[PDB]
């Protein structure tokens, strides 16, 4: 019938990940979607962005407390610092049980700094009852959706073999001497491997359908020190520490089939995932949340055939959050009337429909924990139980 | 970026 | 002195084999340095046979290892039989040998034995022997791996920061030529994806890099436990076959010169070679159609990539040949023996290095067993 | 060549 009532933590018109994504899907499905409430720690910038944005319907409250306990709100979205999501979110869940309409609780990936913090969030999350959304956008991407149809439905055969290539952000030898210090030190939720390789790995166990049985990963940090830059590109003759990883070695093996998968991902052709099917191979491919390019090629006398699938003018950035919420409200409005479906389910899984939960988020933090795991003890880890309950 | 965050 | 390298062969066969079209087109080139003047098969016959095809004027049919390997009339003995046989031939035939002190140089095809122990046995008894060594990585040779291994060496492309490489090798995917050895595909005959394909190629590697190895983890596969048979039209014959040998290889690592990251994969289907190093002023690649054929450069408003290609440069026979001309030089102009190639420019590979690969090939399946990195950076100096 | 050649060994 009416509007999504959204409540805001993290947005903010001047700068941040929820402005760039979350807002202008919102405001596209204006329809469907509406911000009731805005908290910030300084009120001022909460009012400040209702007034920039025009938000008619907005109200800027005080305090953690206050936001969480009205009843004005259906969902709530945390975008705030990863460092800063336990902290907020335990409190809020408790002051959230003062809300009887609360239904959807929407928060960026990653989910926290720990896979402890994670557990203790999910089952904080369970207790309350809400219908949980983690942001593992990837999963919305066209292209991923196409590569798992087609793998799904035996276009390239059964899956021999993967290798994945990845480039992962601010983590070579050089900083932009804008860029924070917290990016750049350990246990604060943000790195090469809990980020670039999270939601890569994430949109590979998605597209086959399938979880890991075994792994292993060498983590390193040969690049201790970095060399600052400035707008230019130009060095600054300037060093500091950088404790979080520059290099990625993994390899494992998927349940389904038992499918060798072998992964390098530097600081520093951003992605390239190769799939090799028994009829078909299949490869997806990235430059400068993309993801831009998708391609499938088949073998006296023989044939050669190569399908590519581009989109080209695409935005994967704004593209995939908007339709991570167009999915959300399309479960919400039944726009496909399925009368007969439950109001809220624990996971997406493997699933086409529906969004990436809290529980998807916490098998990933799993999956990245035994990664850390597995390089400190050098071993090779039994993962495959991991997905196991909650 | 933003998106390096 | 001014005499050619009088050359006994094991293996050597005019119907048949690897040595017939690698190591003797070589010796015929280079009939100035090498020459044969013994052949031993099983049957004599065969010896024989092999003598007249080829008009072998100096060759001696001998009807015995023992008569073989004690000939005086050898400067030079090549062992290229199937490697399920190099043990009980040349342990022997190094016994033997003892009655013939014109022996100089022992030259053992690659793979050296079935197994480490084997191989371990093999060197300590070629030490006792005295004999220069020579083993058949003959891409410590190649054009390529030497233009690639002077432009690292140089600086060229600056620290190494990263590695990949992803391999194809063999008859070890979903299908098999039905005229085929079965025992190339039962585990324990020195013959597979990870002693044949990888063996060759990660000793290159460290090679071009001049590292060996400190930490490494390996995964080993055997998904395609039976393989579908195929004709020489390359359709199928509705018939399946055994296989014990793996089918896939994942394999990660670290050099010790600079704790380089490398990141290998290799299948058994049938674009074999990918070696990328990249580094921190250029990318270089080598690439191949397991035998390397083209070696790349990448560098930087504007953006360069050179190709270095050579024209009608057989690599099978080339680099073969390749390796007979520096023992030809060696046995010539130029301490009298060495251990070991190492990452030497000059000289050859030696049973030292096989070894060492052996060490290193034997790890790998060590790390798949026991599930766990494994500590190899001492390989290079003691047993494993 | 979709046979065996001698270099598979
Ligand atoms: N690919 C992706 O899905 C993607 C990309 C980038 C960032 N993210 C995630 O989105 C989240 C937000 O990133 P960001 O850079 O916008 O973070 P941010 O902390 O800078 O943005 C949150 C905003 O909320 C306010 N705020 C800050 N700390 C708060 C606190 N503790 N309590 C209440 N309000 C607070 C501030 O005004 C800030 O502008 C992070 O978890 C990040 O990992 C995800
Ligand atoms: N370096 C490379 O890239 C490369 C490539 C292919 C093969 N090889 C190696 O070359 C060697 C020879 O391979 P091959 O397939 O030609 O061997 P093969 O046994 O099939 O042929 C060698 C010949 O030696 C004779 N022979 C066989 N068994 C013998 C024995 N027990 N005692 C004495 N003589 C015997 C036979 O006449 C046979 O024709 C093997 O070690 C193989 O691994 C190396």
């Amino acid at each position: 019938a009416a509007p999504i009532r959204v409540g805001f933590v993290g947005l903010n018109a001047a700068k941040g990940w929820a402005i760039k994504t979350h807002y202008p899907a919102i405001l596209q499905l204006s329809s469907q979607f509406q911000i009731t409430a805005l908290y910030s720690p300084k009120i001022e910038t909460s009012i400040a962005t209702i007034q920039r944005l025009k938000l008619s319907n907005a109200t800027a409250f005080p305090t953690l407390e206050s936001f969480a306990s009205s009843s004005t709100i259906d969902m709530i979205v945390i975008a705030i610092q990863v460092a800063s999501h336990y902290e907020v979110v335990m409190p809020l869940l408790e002051f959230s049980k003062n809300n009887p309409n609360l239904k959807y609780l929407f928060v960026e990936w990653a989910l926290a700094c720990s896979l402890d913090q994670a557990e203790s969030i999910y089952k904080a999350a369970a207790e309350r009852g809400v219908q949980t959304i983690i942001s593992l956008q990837g999963r919305k991407s066209p292209y991923i959706l196409r590569a798992k149809e087609l793998i799904s439905q035996g276009y390239i055969g059964d899956i021999n073999s993967i290798e994945i290539a990845g480039n992962g952000g601010w983590y070579g030898y050089e900083r932009p001497v804008k860029s924070p210090k917290y990016i750049y030190e350990i246990g604060n939720g943000v790195d090469l491997v809990t980020t670039t390789f999270g939601h890569t790995i994430d949109i590979l166990q998605y597209m086959t359908s399938s979880y890991f049985s075994r792994i292993n990963a060498m983590v390193f940090n040969n690049i201790p020190e970095q060399e600052l830059i400035d707008e230019r590109g130009n060095r600054l003759g300037q060093r500091v520490p950088k404790t979080v990883p520059d290099h990625l070695l993994f390899q494992g093996t998927l349940l389904n089939g038992n499918v060798p998968v072998s992964c390098s991902f530097k600081g520093g052709k951003n992605l390239v995932i190769d799939i090799h099917g028994t009829k078909r191979d299949l490869k997806l491919e990235g430059d400068a949340a993309e993801i831009s390019n998708l391609v499938l090629y088949y073998s006296d006398a023989g044939k050669e055939i190569m399908e590519v699938y581009h989109l080209r003018n695409y935005n994967a950035i704004v593209g995939n959050i908007h339709r991570l919420y167009q999915s959300i409200s399309d479960f919400h409005f039944n726009t496909k009337k399925i009368p007969e479906l439950p109001s809220q389910f624990v996971m997406q899984g493997f699933d086409f429909e529906g969004f990436p939960t809290l529980m998807d988020a916490l098998i990933l933090h799993r999956l990245i924990e035994s990664v850390y795991k597995s390089n400190m003890m050098g071993s090779t880890l039994n993962v495959s139980n991991i997905s196991h309950y909650s | 970026t933003t998106m390096d965050d």
